[PDB]
């Protein structure tokens, strides 16, 4: 869509609905008049238009009013109303803007923000613009956390994200307007080849994919209609579920053949019944004609006896013979159709070994894309944020991801190794200790009003833990911890001095051997200016693969890029790295995702802020001292920039409400 | 709605699979047999049944006897009334038969004989001998 409502969709909003949030701060409207609803509906969606379009310099109430029309720009209460809320909330004036009201003057209230992750980053700028003083704590001797960007000479490779998921909708749309991004499209062509090194050909891999996709459907419907979610009280796991499809699959082969062959002893067991009658009938046959033959001598002229014999048995004998004539009849009829019946049977086999080790690939992609093992993920609900998936082609980002986190950075007080030890959050405020990753003896405290965390949950899940809570969270908060997953998913970068792959080729496959490696080193991406291909490791190998040297990684390597483009295509590789994020104490995996026993739900337990009991007893209920953001707190966009980004952007809206006072929502 | 086309997926069938761990791979080798168990019992049926192809060697060839080519008539000759009588002692009522052993005689004329004649042929005692057999 476009115009004033192609901007409510490009806001994740729908344009002719108010959301949750907006009854909210707008009951008095929502309540009322399905007249003024409209009105309230125009008016947010222009000034978001507003923004849209113009998203490199602030967007003022004064601006806005200005260029509304009658009806619409005549209750200026309400059109001030909405400019506040959008502002707040983030929607409008959010990334690196140029400001024309200037700073405030002295600021209020004080924040510490722990990491500077894009969540982070994205909510001290918003806190920072609404007037407040914030300082952000990182272990790292850098920003951007998840977004790591390898850099040298002219190599540029991301070891962290790389692929935005298109512009539709994205926050990160707004964003790349904001900063110099080289977005570049990734051309979804994508050819494998088999272990030996041979490409698997068109007829093979078009007819295995859609098995696959055929596959999930079948998942999706085990759950939602013959509801398959449990077996025996353990909550049932989607590999679990393609596993029990698979074998049905099978089930359903052998049934055929049985019943096709059963269908053809049945027809042979008429044969045997027709050539025994059959028989039967020769041995008459022959024995009459002998008696025929006896009675015949008897020389003419005869008695009548005789001659009735004569004449008698020459009936019966070729009233015999139409009989088996008859018999050969149906005989040549029942013998085609046994040559009909071994000249078409059903299928061999459900897949080969060829074909299950392609599919494997694939199920390896879908690992890829969730960070973990088929086998960890909830049947339910591990796609539970299917229908917010954007519009637009997925891009990367040909300079490198971290130019964002760079950038929103810019301006902000930041701590770099500085790792935080222990948050205490009383009725008067937070403490925040943390000590120098350099040297870690040297110790740090901060005190502060409200404490945003946005620690990645491999951090959170730490046993015995990295951070510690003082009072200790409690039991509502850290049981979605536990039961929340955090995947894990390693690249490869390899450096070299030449091009030798496909030049106007982005991925390529490589397919494992067995299913227990399908997600070694079974994707390569062609993405930079320079020679720099990249390799993932996925599901279960990523894990295990991070006990491997890295020479023997880039081995295994080369290896399989020699067995694709000939044994002497390939140099040594001028550069390598190797992610192990899962053994990065400060992130600890990669990304979360829904495990079994989960639900989406679990990130909205995540994301509620925490509510220090009194200091003196019986003195009143307080402010929330402790707030919560971070990919894994966002239940409509995990495990990704854009979806970290906007939890940002939420807490420092609901942080400001908090601290500084909601004048829109009277 | 439906499980998308081909792909096959019921209600029983499921909980069949799932019920231990390896009832996966058990129905799967239950069938596995139950298909070589009627294989081998095809190929025994098949050498079965080309053996009698072998005793039914060149057909009832030999054994024809050339077509009784002939027309029909309205006489009872005494000839063919003694044949007659004896095919009814024989034939019953297939008056088909008893027709054909006559030979010039349709399958009518043989049943309006049956009416005419059963007066001094005694045809309701023939008949009841050939019933008592
Ligand atoms: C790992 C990874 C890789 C390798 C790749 C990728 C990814 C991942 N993904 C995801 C992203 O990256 C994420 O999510 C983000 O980034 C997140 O964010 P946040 O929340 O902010 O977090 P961080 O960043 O981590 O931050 C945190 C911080 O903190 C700190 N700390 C800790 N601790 C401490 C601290 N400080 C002081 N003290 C203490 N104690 C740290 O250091 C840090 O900084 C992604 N995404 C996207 O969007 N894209 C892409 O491409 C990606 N990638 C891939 O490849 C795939 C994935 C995906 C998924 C889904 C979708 Br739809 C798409 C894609």
């Amino acid at each position: 869509p476009s115009g004033v409502e192609g901007a409510a969709f490009q806001s994740r909003l729908p344009h002719d609905r108010m959301t949750s949030q907006e009854a909210a701060c707008f009951p008095d409207i929502i309540s009322g008049p399905q007249q003024t609803q409209k009105v309230f509906l125009f008016i947010r969606n222009r000034t978001l238009q507003l923004w849209l379009d113009n998203p490199k310099i602030q967007l003022t109430f004064e601006a806005t009013l200005q260029q509304l029309e009658a009806p619409y720009n005549s209750d200026t209460v309400l059109v001030h109303r909405v400019h506040s809320y959008l502002e707040r909330h983030g929607l409008i004036n959010f990334g690196i803007y140029k400001r024309i009201k200037p700073l405030p003057t002295k600021k209020t209230g004080k924040v510490i923000i722990i990491g500077s992750g894009v969540s982070g980053l994205a909510a001290a700028r918003q806190l920072q613009s609404f007037g407040m003083d914030v300082t952000l704590l990182e272990a790292r001797d850098r920003v951007g956390g998840r977004v790591a960007t390898f850099r040298k000479g002219n190599y540029v490779a991301d070891l962290g994200a790389m692929v935005v998921t298109g512009l539709g909708g994205n926050p990160m749309a707004v964003v790349s307007k904001q900063v110099n991004m080289e977005l570049a499209k990734i051309k979804q062509k994508c050819p494998l080849y088999e272990a030996n090194g041979q490409a698997v050909p068109k007829e093979k891999d078009e007819m295995v994919e859609q098995e696959f996709n055929r596959l999930l459907e079948a998942t999706s419907y085990l759950s939602h209609q013959l509801d398959f979610n449990v077996l025996n009280n353990k909550p049932v796991s989607l590999g679990q579920a393609l596993e029990v499809v698979i074998q049905l699959q099978e089930k359903h082969v052998k049934d055929e053949q049985i019943e096709h062959w059963k269908k053809i002893v049945k027809t042979q067991e008429e044969l045997k019944e027709l050539l025994n009658k059959m028989v039967n009938l020769k041995e008459k046959i022959k024995e009459l004609h002998q008696q025929y033959k006896e009675a015949s001598e008897v020389k003419p002229p005869r008695d009548i006896t005789a001659e009735f014999l004569v004449k008698s048995k020459h009936r019966d004998l070729t009233a015999l013979c139409k009989e088996y004539d008859e018999l050969a009849e149906t005989q040549g009829k029942l013998e085609e159709k046994l040559q009909e019946l071994e000249a078409n049977p059903p299928s061999d086999v459900y897949l080969s070994s060829r074909d299950r080790q392609i599919l494997d690939w694939h199920f390896a992609n879908l690992e890829f894309a969730n960070a973990t093992p088929l086998s960890t993920l909830s049947l339910k609900h591990w796609d539970q944020d299917d229908d917010f998936e954007f519009t637009g082609s997925h891009l990367t980002v040909r300079n490198g991801y971290s130019c964002v986190p760079v950038a929103l950075a810019e301006g902000l007080d930041i701590k770099l190794n500085t790792a935080v030890r222990q948050v205490r959050y009383t009725a008067s405020g937070c403490e925040v200790i943390a000590v120098n990753t350099r040297s870690t003896s040297q110790t740090f405290i901060y005190k502060c009003d409200a404490v945003l965390c946005t620690l990645p949950l491999g951090v959170l899940k730490q046993q015995p833990p990295a951070v510690q809570f003082v009072p200790p969270l409690p039991e509502w908060k850290t049981s979605a911890v536990q039961r929340m997953g955090f995947g894990n998913l390693n690249k490869v970068v390899l450096c070299f001095d030449r091009v030798f792959w496909d030049p106007s080729v982005n991925l390529f496959g490589h397919v494992g051997s067995t299913t227990a490696s399908r997600g070694e080193l079974f994707l390569f991406w062609n993405l930079y200016k320079a020679p720099i291909l990249l390799a993932l490791v996925a599901g279960e190998a990523a894990g295990i693969m991070e006990n491997i040297s890295d020479d023997v990684i880039v081995g295994r390597c080369l290896a399989i890029l020699k067995g694709i483009f000939g044994s002497s295509a390939v140099p040594q590789p001028k550069e390598t790295v190797v992610s192990r994020w899962r053994a990065d104490p400060w992130a600890r995996g990669s990304y979360s995702y829904v495990a079994a026993g989960s639900s989406g739900n679990d990130y909205d337990l995540m994301a509620q802020p925490i509510t220090p009991g009194p200091s003196i007893p019986g003195a009143p209920q307080p402010i929330p001292r402790l707030f919560f953001a971070g990919e894994h707190t966002i239940r409509n966009y995990p495990a990704t920039v854009h979806g970290a980004l906007l939890s940002g952007l939420r807490e420092a809206g609901r942080i400001a409400d908090q601290f500084l006072g909601a004048m829109y929502t009277l | 709605r439906k499980p998308p086309k081909g792909m096959f997926l019921s209600q029983e069938d499921v909980e069949a699979v799932s019920a231990n761990a390896t009832a996966a791979t058990t129905v799967l080798r239950q069938l596995d047999m139950e298909l070589v168990s009627v294989k081998r019992q095809i190929q025994n049926i098949k050498q079965t049944n080309s053996a009698l192809k072998e005793k039914l060697d060149g057909g009832i060839e030999p054994y024809r006897l050339p077509e009784v080519i002939q027309k029909c008539n309205a006489r009872w000759t005494t000839e063919e009334q003694l044949l007659a009588v004896q095919a009814i002692r024989k034939y019953g009522r297939d008056f088909q038969a008893i027709s054909d052993v006559i030979g010039n005689k349709s399958v009518v004329q043989v049943k309006n004989f049956f009416v005419n004649y059963r007066r001094r042929f005694n045809i309701d005692e023939v008949l009841q001998e050939w019933e008592a057999e």
